[PDB]
């Protein structure tokens, strides 16, 4: 049921070794040059169905939500997932920096993509919500790869419902504040993630936070939302003055305090344009490469129930840098999470 | 009305700003503090071609931004107008420079701060002269410039008004004491031996990129800001964005590794704005042809707009923060 | 003749170098210290294609620079020659490698420092083996490689001389003590467990990027330089510019986020130059198809040219200060 082939290829030169996936390939070059039929991390494919998930004992579901028509800027994010999956072939599922085999530690599965209904934000978001719900209810934590930054609306709703009478935090890392009460009357575009979360019955201001804002594509109402609701914003200025680590640990403490679950949405435009040109609206004065990897390490020490990464557009990138940066956001989060769990004596 | 500050309910100009002819009286009435002037002139350039399309490409990038800057609680609406482009004639440099000169004199008589988007670095020679002539010999000018290249060729290919000569000409101006001149970024090998010799001979205390890194950048920048603004009646500020690291501004005529990061320049901008005024702002050598994602142009745009926003905040020209969409 | 030091009066080769054939006698006599050697060899690459075009593309970027580096007061003119590309069949790597071997031996017979530009990381195996054999079993060699990947596959797909085996083969060299081996920059997940295990079994004391950050970088680099150059008679220095942050090195076979930035690698080069000598400089796995406006190739170029310059500075092979133009 939870099965995959180390280094992908079946047929006469199949490898069968149970640990072959964390070692140099033996019979051939695996997927390192030619992608073939690669799933995320070479993980087994598993339908986003709570029975199948639960039967495989999967603890991490990778689920792509490519929807990019909830967006007030420009389409392209729908091509992200495919470049992500390709970039994972350039890596092993083993991380020497944490001494962890990500794949076997988490029994990670690739849940494929969430279907879309073109031109129908409302129905596509219900699909996403349903799909996430199956992953949570199958007993797994979730990686969601966008797609538009409309993604935390159905994502936070899925987690809110599943959390029940518990309490949920919401962390938002981004170049933009994304707190339009509405955008030309629309409540559910990619620039209203934070207000929509605050609307959820078990998500409270005190367990919400934003990081990474700078420059001037933040209308005053998006700022005013944070001020009026007393939600911790850490600008890019403060992150640089006080240190990434200090700020990060502080807000992770704030969003985890007396919460059962955490929703963490991470917009790739939080990353400096030099490192992430392939973006829906890329901005300078952002995280450096080493900082992205450090923030992902920190997030993994703390843990979240859903990590979403959004707004990656490979069409606007000549190289592999964007896709590989995005692999690293995930892989360092998972590696760090595994290292932390192992030292605590746990999953 | 402040509807533009907030989320909506339901020509090609710098910042979507109103146009106003290149005319001292019109500009004095128009209400703004800055006048954008494109100068698509390429014919000082000996390196790679492209600078002549930067004014358009720079204008276009600036369209994508909101006027409100939450970091400073400033709105830029109505702070700039766009005077269009200076009318470049046909392979006639001397007459081209004469036209730019007059353009700059015009804007300066209005009171407003020209933002001069090149085009090649040599346009600075004549813009700086214009400021020089405007203020006259009873006043004192200061000059600050960011670049990887000193541009201190007494003459180049047997010519004297080409981009690589620019500082050599600028440092001859009679009311610009060398002690009020700064140059920040010089690195790598587009700096031949005579540019140094001449700098030593005239007392130009350029701050090379690695002098800056060794001093932690900001302390040495602060001293150089001081030399330029303290005691002077007018200040010229110019940017060649090859002062930045290659990865941060690929779209420039002569990109160089080992330069400033974007966050270092945002802090330097605030240091400049603390002095509460500047007379001319120029940018040259943007070269959009070799830049997908328009990384360099986006960086330039953020540097200029942040400078505008930061000067305003220093001036107390903020918006009332109690205001709400509702 | 010194006009090349100064602003102008008015065969693609490395640095616009003279071609010298690849003959020990011709090279002995040509007066240069370095011989560039293109190795457009591709067939040890296990990942994406394109490194075959790197030697051409590297050469072009180097042509745009002047030879005089003001920061070191050094002129590179005539310090290098280009011997062209090593002639190699395709679909016959054994023979390909023996041709690389012979090439590198020749250059070392001349007393010139070969600068080897790949092509894939496996060329370093042969190149390093050359240097080993060249100095003999009576003498001690040292090795320093920068890169994100350890390349310590004992085998890969049943094969022994591919790129990801590079370091596994290099550390079996009779006269290279694992104590004189340094590897700096390893990070992220292209580093399978068997590469860790073999590193630990052999006492490879690699400086992971994380180690480097924890140490503030330069101190750990200093200790690694010391081990490579102390009590050794010859030192091989190799670069995979995926040691660099993706942003500064997109155009490589296997880019990697979270690595060195340009100014850091430039600090490192000066620290290497203090030791006053190198026997072999290699760079591999540039990959122009993936570059963004030549960022990576231009970084590689500045690194190799600053190192030459910095070595010359440490040798006191500088230019007479009291030299002026025309
Ligand atoms: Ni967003
Ligand atoms: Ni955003």
């Amino acid at each position: 049921k939870w099965q995959f082939t180390p280094h992908q290829h079946r047929g006469p030169a199949e490898q069968f070794g149970e640990n072959d996936h964390i070692y140099s390939p033996k019979l051939h070059n695996g997927s390192f040059k030619s992608r073939g039929l690669a799933t995320f991390m070479g993980a087994p494919y598993c339908p986003p169905d709570r029975h199948k998930i639960r039967e495989m004992g999967a603890k991490i579901c990778f689920l792509a939500v490519p929807w990019d028509q909830g967006q007030i800027v420009r389409a392209g994010a729908s091509q992200g997932a495919a470049a992500l999956r390709d970039a994972t072939t350039q890596y092993f599922p083993y991380m020497f920096e944490y001494d962890v085999d990500l794949l076997s530690f988490f029994r990670v599965v690739d849940c494929g993509d969430v279907p879309t209904v073109p031109g129908n934000n409302i129905k596509s978001q219900e699909y996403t919500a349903d799909y996430v719900t199956e992953c949570l209810e199958g007993g797994a934590k979730v990686i969601l790869f966008g797609g538009d930054h409309s993604l935390p609306i159905p994502g936070a709703k899925a987690l809110s419902r599943f959390t029940g009478s518990g309490k949920m935090g919401y962390l938002h890392v981004d170049c933009h504040l994304d707190a339009a009460p509405d955008w030309a009357g629309n409540l559910i575009t990619n620039c209203s993630g934070a207000p929509r979360a605050l609307d959820l019955p078990n998500c409270n201001a005190r367990n919400m936070a934003h990081m990474g804002s700078r420059n001037g594509l933040n209308p005053k109402d998006w700022w005013d939302f944070y001020v009026d609701n007393e939600i911790r914003v850490v600008t890019m200025s403060e992150m640089i003055e006080r240190g990434l680590e200090v700020c990060a640990n502080e807000i992770f403490e704030r969003v985890k305090k007396d919460t059962d679950s955490l929703y963490f949405t991470w917009d790739t435009d939080s990353i400096d344009i030099s490192c992430m040109p392939g973006n829906s609206a890329p901005e300078c004065y952002g995280l450096k490469g080493r900082e992205v990897i450090q923030l992902a390490r920190i997030a993994g020490r703390h843990g979240c129930d859903i990590l979403d990464i959004v707004e990656f557009c490979p069409y606007f990138d000549p190289s592999q840098i964007g896709a590989k940066m995005t692999v690293n956001m995930i892989y360092h989060y998972l590696g760090s999470r595994a290292q932390t769990l192992r030292q605590q004596g746990k999953q | 009305s402040y509807a533009h500050l907030f989320s909506p309910l339901g020509l090609i100009t710098f910042l979507r700003s109103a146009h106003v002819p290149l005319n001292a009286e019109a500009l004095k009435a128009c209400g703004a503090k800055y006048a954008f002037v494109g100068v698509p002139f390429d014919e000082g350039n000996i390196g790679k071609p492209g600078s002549e399309d930067a004014p358009r490409e720079f204008r276009l990038i600036t369209q994508e931004y909101f006027s409100y800057w939450f970091e400073y609680n400033v709105d830029l609406h109505g702070k700039a107008v766009d005077c269009g482009d200076v009318s470049m004639p046909k392979v006639s440099p001397e007459v081209a420079h004469e036209r730019i000169y007059r353009a700059v004199r015009e804007v300066l008589k209005s009171g407003l701060i020209p933002i001069i988007c090149g085009g090649d670095r040599s346009i600075s020679i004549t813009a700086a002269r214009a400021l020089s002539d405007h203020i006259g010999p009873q006043k004192k000018m200061g000059y600050m410039h960011f670049g990887a290249q000193l541009d201190m060729a007494d003459s180049w290919a047997g010519e004297r008004n080409l981009a690589p000569c620019a500082m050599a000409r600028i440092t001859e101006l009679p009311n610009l004491d060398i002690r009020n001149v700064a140059h920040l970024g010089a690195r790598n090998a587009m700096n031949p031996k005579d540019h140094i010799d001449l700098s030593k001979e005239r007392g130009l205390q350029y701050d090379s990129m690695f002098d800056l890194f060794d001093a932690g950048i900001y302390p040495l920048v602060e001293r150089s800001i001081d030399r330029v603004w303290s005691g002077t009646d007018a200040q010229y500020l110019g940017f060649n964005f090859n002062v930045m690291d290659s990865s941060t501004a690929p779209g420039v005529t002569s990109t160089e590794p080992g330069g400033l990061e974007s966050r270092e320049m945002m802090r330097i901008v605030d240091m400049i704005a603390k002095r509460g005024g500047v007379s001319v702002i120029d940018l040259t050598e943007l070269c959009p042809i070799f830049d997908i994602s328009g990384t360099a142009a986006r960086l330039a745009a953020c540097v200029i707009m942040r400078l505008m926003a930061s000067l305003a905040a220093q001036d107390g020209d903020v918006i009332d923060d109690k205001l709400r969409r509702t």
